[PDB]
């Protein structure tokens, strides 16, 4: 396994392979982090998070 | 839900409940954003007029009631086979997110198929029956359900499993969704984020041996859902 097939290409959420290199993205309400892999919530109550 | 565990504080915040004129739950839905609920099309036939309740875990102790402004049903749904069993509800007033009220994420199609639907399990939830012949549950419940190989699922089914559907649950172990859970959330967890992956659709009873729960395959309607919202 390579790129996206390897641990989601290290992405927090969406992993796509473009030009044979991982590109990560995030659902709406998240911003891709500086490292280009992690997803950061813009507000309170981002989608898909349990509210504990 | 038959089997499974109770949803604890803030564990199933995207759960929506469809209530008839008598404040009785008949179907679930999934919160997609402040104005939009996802549910099953077949649910739209089980009541003349209805409202949407969110933030509720115990239907006895007080939660926020929302009214429906627009009901957007998939034109190709047929009561005959339950294909295209999907609808989106736009509300009159925006949902206020808070503890226990929050939206589930919508994934991208390719990633969802290769990464979400290939996980071992998903989670279905709702206020439906705890036994096939029982009454509606007053507590919100959740249940971890394994993805079922597509081949096995078809072989197990007395009816046709189209490409807009998938199977989840257990061959014999007695846990399944059930009456009242329809329209509700099937979500799949990835690194602590939950994505909508299914809509509780139908089953040959509840928890019956050699049968599975049948869900509307959300990945097949992603664009439709986006268009429904925009
Ligand atoms: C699609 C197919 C079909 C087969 C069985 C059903 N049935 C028979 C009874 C059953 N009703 S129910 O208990 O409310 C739903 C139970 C579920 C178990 C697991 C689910 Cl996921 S949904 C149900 O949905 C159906 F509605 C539709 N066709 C005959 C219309």
């Amino acid at each position: 396994r390579k790129l996206c097939s390897l641990d989601n290409g290290d992405c927090d959420q969406f992993c796509h392979e473009e030009q044979n290199s991982v590109v990560c993205s995030c659902a709406r309400g998240y911003t891709l982090a500086d490292n280009g892999k992690a997803c950061i919530p813009t507000g309170p109550y981002p989608c898909g998070k349990q509210t504990l | 839900i038959v089997g499974g565990q109770e949803c604890k504080d803030g564990e199933c915040p995207w759960q929506a409940l469809l209530i008839n004129e008598e404040n009785e739950g008949f179907c679930g839905g999934t919160i997609l954003s402040e104005f939009y609920i996802l549910t099953a099309a077949h649910c739209l036939y089980q009541a003349k007029r209805f409202k949407v309740r969110v933030g509720d875990r115990n239907t006895e102790q007080e939660e926020a009631v929302h009214e429906v402004e627009v009901v957007i049903k998939h034109n190709r749904f047929t009561k005959e086979t339950y294909d295209f069993d999907i609808a989106v509800l736009r509300l009159k007033t925006p949902i206020t997110f808070r503890m226990n009220v929050a939206p589930a994420c919508l994934p991208e199609r390719d990633w969802a198929e290769s990464t979400l639907m290939t996980q071992k399990t998903g989670i279905v939830s709702g206020f439906g029956r705890t036994h096939e012949k029982g009454r509606q549950s007053t507590r919100l419940k959740m249940l971890e359900v394994p993805y079922v190989d597509r081949n096995s699922c078809k072989l197990s089914s007395s009816f046709i499993i189209t490409q807009n559907m998938f199977c989840a649950g257990y061959d014999t172990k007695q846990e399944d969704a059930c009456q009242g859970d329809s329209g509700g959330p099937h979500v799949t967890r990835f690194k602590d984020t939950y994505f909508v992956t299914g809509i509780v659709s139908w089953g040959e009873g509840c928890a019956r041996k050699g049968k599975y729960g049948i869900y509307t395959k959300v990945t097949a309607f992603l664009k439709w859902i986006d268009r429904s919202m925009k």
